[PDB]
């Protein structure tokens, strides 16, 4: 009944053909047989059409579909996962998502929840779902913590900002606004914070996480998806910046939080939506 | 709590050479299925005929051969994989015949599973290939189970190639395809899959997993009977839709009586519906956990005790923090969930998909029964626990003996050892039961890990087809030649299958098979 | 990480091997239990408790020096048949002997299950004084356990107290106080147990014993291992809740597990040593098998007196519903003050006595007798196994100071087919790389003994022996055998025994050596 926790962008195929993909990510309150909580559906230009919202890739085995395990929610009962943004950035979909902690919660639902801000990332091109990654975001400032992601804009910061952070002209940039701590979310506290991430180090720490995987080392680190701690294995494949993923590895989990780089803090009247422009 | 026994007869390294080996590059053996006068041995690459009426001179040489290798970019794309080269092979999993004529073949393809159809006449590739996904393993170490009933193919194994998906799939038929929830930990988690048999309605199968009434404590493994009704076609659209509504498993009790029950809960291997005085029973094979003091024993069951444990009550987990009690009686949905639409306590529904929303959403979340299911007689057949090994393969001849009126099991180990046991059934039949042969049965010079996988018995030649992971050993149901004069060592043995003739030597099918007495009988040396 | 196997014998001692050895007999002896003071060690057994000096070195045979007599009487003998008891079993069976001071020794029999208590002087073993009762002080059956012990001139008893053999209790008594006693027929208390040894450290007695557990009720009937706790100082409960009754009564439960998917847990108590320095920190090393209905199998886990303590000062635990699941209780439901602290002593000092203690505090140990936490052994695994064989073992002694050098641990153990194992006990993490089973002797003398059940041990130090304890015989055991290898540089120095050493003249003494590491390296076969 929420609103404001789903979200997506269209993805208009190529022209002349009817059919545009949509990536829609939504909370879906431990209905996980109904409803998948991240889908790839289908678009088409009869709006009658009973393929409409069909998902872009189905067999029995896996989709582009991506339920929550039977076996998380009985783990721990109310976990979900809300979705805040979402933009489309060179050949991918992004999203800012703000999940149930699986670790700083305990099974008891008392209501001490916690909860963690992550970014995640698909392919456009990705039919079975093997491109996703999910890494924590958040920032510091004066050893005052920001974890909880409020709102995000995708801009261009046009020719000051960018010759700042090393960036060529056609590379963008997300402005974030998160919230102190990791707690409550449903009212967080006042104390918000307008940070930075530039979508070169978002790419980076990303090639760097999946190529330290593809050697082998650590693990994929995904306790609400995977379950079972399954291995990095290691392989003889050389990762490029537009690596899609493969039927191992995945979806690969992000070990260390990406910061960001802190620009305006307000400690009395809280901050809330955000965008941008040059 | 009982003792070791000690074998009557021990035949070691040097009276045992003296036997046929098969081999064929090493072999790389993985299982076996007697047809007709035919045994067949798939393993990596290849599928081997030998020929049960062609007494073997110092090798077993086969016949025909399948051969199966997995393609080239397959043999590429498992390289990328990460995994090893030795691994890259083709490993057959499954082989079932359909009919009289054609064989459904599954092989791992290196971690590429796909299946097909050979015909039995000639070995040959005809048709097209299909997706042996959900139906054949990616490892060729894991465990899997395959069966055909009514048009209906049922498989059990691995799906993905990440091995975290265990799913009992049906296919292969004029219905759809039906499966268990995924990574739903209370309906399977961490499964080992080891056999499945068609009884009645039901197709019940057997496998170990890890026990969720034991979680207050170490993670223990425990044994389970499961089954599924034939003409279950899914449920409705709200509850188990494209899944199984018919799933019900329940616990094996394979215990040592005393102040203390001790269980054996790890389940190695188990038999085909075997007639044991008079009632279908399935004789078993259970060791212990792995961080445990070594010990196995044989526990049997019967499907009658099978059913009587399904009607029986349901198992639930009222709080989180408390203990797996009974479903009251009255809170059991009508129609009695596991029951076949069209049958019994559920005639009024014509398919698996009228059943009630309560119904269907029970059976989601309490798949377990509460009973365990009894051994037959209580305590186990056979037990042996102050050795270093554990036991593995199982093989049984239920019509042993000159008057076929006797139960003679035959089980495998881990050391290459393999024990011939005149098992007590019955009251009225002996003591209790005999080990009657210690046979060291691993041939070190045309072997290699001496692992007896599977056993098959040959009845009709006298002979048991002792397999191991890189070599199979044709070993003879009788040594009476090791006696042969001496009538005291003879019908002391009280093997059923030698005797002593009036000729004056110990041959095959005058005995004393229940007692054994020493009475009127010398001493040779 | 997995499962231990049976350790390989350096060396082995058959019967003939250990037939050459003296015996000590005596009409069948029936012993129960010994004791060492000074160089005289004491031996309790059915009717008789002898004396034996330990500065004679024995000739064939240790003879007694002197022994003292007690029958039981005409009397007490026929109430003892007329009970229905065999005549094998009505005689006066000793199994209390300790000392009070250093002239007087508490001494009680069985006397045909009828208990009794007397003093002795130890220098005469003469009967000086009086009869005292022996009820709950003294057993009334030979076969079952008993544990007694002094401790500030108070008797700490443990046993069963009535005929029918249904009243396991712990008792104080003979004091300046006056009687204090567990409830009796309280399954929740102590149910059906066996006693082993008590200890007394810091402001409280700890006791050791093995019982039916409750927390291992979902499936078979099974003994856990325990540690108790009273505080030296009870009074005992006010006139509501547990007047003249235990109130400082704490009770745990003994880890003894090796470690992996699946742990396994040895739990049932055989014996146990007094608090022994192992380096550093004090210790108690105990011998743990697995239930009588199992597979046998036989641990020594060993733990400290540190980790005891704090599980007591840790959480309790609770069952909230009869059908669930053993909980722990939390920490803002504990009453005030910390039950089980003594008074006058940190939490309880603004109390004089236990009985005034508040009826929050007194009917919460009532109920809550039990702890939460286990106690976890050192390592984390066991200081040694054994599995593979047919036996169990029992009778348990250390060394706290083996070697030329004496930093390095050595532990004696026996077992029920008349067998004694010399382990060489790795005890902290700069050692050996394992726990290194030394020599495996037969000590029992099946000619002049007798079901060989090996009993209890002490250890001799001085003349360099272990007495070893059957149920008919005891056995005199030098510990080393140095001389079996004479004059094979090789075979003296791979045993490992720290005890021999190799001299420059050319052959294999007690106390240059290598019992760290045993290298074979520059050494010939000997033949
Ligand atoms: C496993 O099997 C044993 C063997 O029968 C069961 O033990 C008996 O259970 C009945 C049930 O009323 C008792 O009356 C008997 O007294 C038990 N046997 C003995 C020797 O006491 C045991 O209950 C079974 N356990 C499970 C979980 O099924
Ligand atoms: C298995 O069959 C044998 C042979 O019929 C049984 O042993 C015979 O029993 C008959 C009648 O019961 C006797 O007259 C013979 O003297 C027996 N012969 C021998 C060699 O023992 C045996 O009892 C049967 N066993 C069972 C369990 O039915
Ligand atoms: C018995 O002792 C073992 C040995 O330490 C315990 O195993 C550890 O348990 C703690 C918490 O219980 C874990 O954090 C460690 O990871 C365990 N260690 C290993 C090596 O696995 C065991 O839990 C103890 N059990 C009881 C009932 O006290
Ligand atoms: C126990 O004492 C022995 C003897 O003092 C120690 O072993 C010797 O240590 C010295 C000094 O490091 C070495 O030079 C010798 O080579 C060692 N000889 C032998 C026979 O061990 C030993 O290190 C001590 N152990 C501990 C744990 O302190």
């Amino acid at each position: 009944q929420e609103a404001g926790s789903m979200a997506g962008v269209l993805i208009a195929g190529p022209p002349g053909q009817g059919q545009a993909k949509l990536f829609v990510g939504t909370p879906i309150d431990g209905k996980s047989e109904y409803f998948p909580t991240l889908s790839s559906r289908r678009l088409m230009a009869n709006e009658e059409d009973a393929d409409m919202f069909g998902f872009v890739y189905q067999d029995e085995f896996v989709s582009s579909q991506l339920k929550i395990p039977s076996d998380t929610l009985s783990k721990f009962p109310a976990f979900d996962i809300y979705y805040v943004y979402s933009f489309r950035s060179e050949q991918f979909v992004y999203y800012l998502t703000l999940q149930l902690d699986t670790q700083l919660t305990s099974p008891d639902a008392a209501g001490e929840h916690f909860f963690t801000s992550k970014i995640v990332r698909l392919c456009v091109d990705d039919p079975k779902f093997y491109s996703y990654v999910e890494f924590p975001i958040g920032c510091e400032q004066a050893g005052v913590e920001y974890r909880l992601v409020q709102d995000a804009y995708l801009s261009r910061p046009g020719r000051a900002l960018a010759h700042q952070l090393g960036l060529a002209e056609d590379e963008d940039v997300l402005f974030t606004v998160f919230a102190q701590g990791q707690k409550n979310r449903v009212k967080p506290p006042k104390e918000s914070a307008l940070c930075l991430f530039t979508l070169r180090a978002i790419k980076e720490k990303i090639k760097e996480r999946i190529q330290s995987c593809y050697r082998g080392e650590g693990k994929l680190s995904l306790p609400w998806l995977l379950n079972k701690e399954l291995g990095c294995i290691n392989s003889p494949l050389q990762i490029d910046d537009d690596f899609c993923g493969q039927d191992f590895n995945q979806p690969l989990g992000g070990t260390v939080t990406i910061e960001g780089t802190p620009l305006f803090v307000d400690k009395d009247d809280g901050l809330t939506a955000v965008a941008a422009y040059d | 709590f009982p003792e070791d026994d000690e074998p009557l007869n021990t035949v070691d390294y040097h009276y045992s050479r003296q036997y046929p080996v098969f081999r064929g590059h090493r072999l790389d053996f993985q299982l076996m299925l007697k047809i007709r006068d035919t045994l067949y041995i798939a393993g990596r690459d290849q599928v081997y005929t030998v020929n049960l009426n062609d007494i073997p001179q110092t090798e077993v040489i086969p016949s025909k051969k399948l051969t199966w290798r997995s393609r080239q970019q397959d043999r590429e794309n498992c390289a990328m994989k990460g995994k090893h080269k030795d691994e890259c092979h083709n490993f057959i999993k499954v082989f079932v015949p359909r009919n009289d004529e054609m064989v459904f073949v599954c092989g791992t393809n290196a971690f590429n599973p796909m299946c097909r159809y050979y015909r039995l006449s000639t070995l040959e590739y005809d048709g097209e290939e299909i997706s042996g996904l959900a139906r054949c393993p990616f490892d060729a170490r894991q465990t899997n189970v395959a069966l055909f009933a009514d048009g209906k193919l049922y498989s059990a194994t691995v799906a993905d190639f990440l091995a975290s998906d265990a799913v009992i799939y049906r296919s292969m038929g004029d219905g759809s395809a039906l499966r268990t929830i995924k990574y739903d930990s209370k309906w399977i988690k961490e499964p080992h899959f080891l056999h499945a048999i068609e009884y009645g309605n039901y197709v019940y199968f057997f496998f170990r997993e890890i026990a969720v009434e034991h979680n207050n404590l170490g993670k223990a493994v425990y044994s389970r009977v499961a089954r599924i009704c034939k003409n279950d076609m899914g449920g409705s659209q709200r509850v188990l839709e494209k899944h199984w509504t018919s799933f019900l498993k329940a616990r094996l009790n394979c215990s040592v009586p005393g102040d203390s029950f001790f269980y054996f809960d790890v389940l190695q291997s188990i038999t085909d519906i075997i007639q044991i005085n008079g009632i279908p029973t399935v004789i078993g094979v259970f060791t212990t956990q792995l961080n445990s003091i070594p010990g196995s024993a044989v526990c049997a069951f019967g499907m009658d005790d099978i059913e009587k444990v399904f009607k029986g009550r349901f198992k639930e987990q009222k709080t989180p923090d408390s203990v797996w009690t009974a479903v009251p009686e009255d809170k059991v949905p009508k129609p009695r969930p596991g029951c076949c639409a069209k049958h019994g306590l559920a005639e009024a529904y014509k398919t698996s998909i009228d059943f009630p929303d309560d119904t269907l959403s029970f059976i989601k979340s309490h798949p377990l029964m509460d009973s365990a299911v009894p051994p037959i007689a209580d305590e186990p057949w056979f037990t042996k626990t102050r050795v270093r090994y554990r036991l593995t393969a199982i093989e049984v001849d239920r019509s042993a003996g000159p008057y076929q009126n006797y139960t003679v099991i035959f089980v495998g180990s881990e050391a290459g050892v393999v024990l011939k046991v005149l098992a007590k059934t019955s009251p009225f039949s002996l003591n209790d039961s005999v080990l009657l042969e210690e046979i060291e049965a691993y041939n070190p010079a045309k072997c290699s890990d001496r692992k007896v996988v599977s056993l098959q018995l040959d009845r009709d030649h006298h002979a048991l087809y002792v397999a191991f992971s890189s070599c199979v050993v044709r070993i003879p149901l009788s040594r009476c030649e090791r006696y042969g004069s001496c009538k005291k060592s003879c019908i002391a043995s009280r093997d059923p299958y030698c005797g002593w003739l009036s000729q004056g030597v110990c041959e095959r099918v005058e005995q004393d098979t229940e007692y054994g007495n020493t009475a009127h009988l010398g001493d040779c040396h």
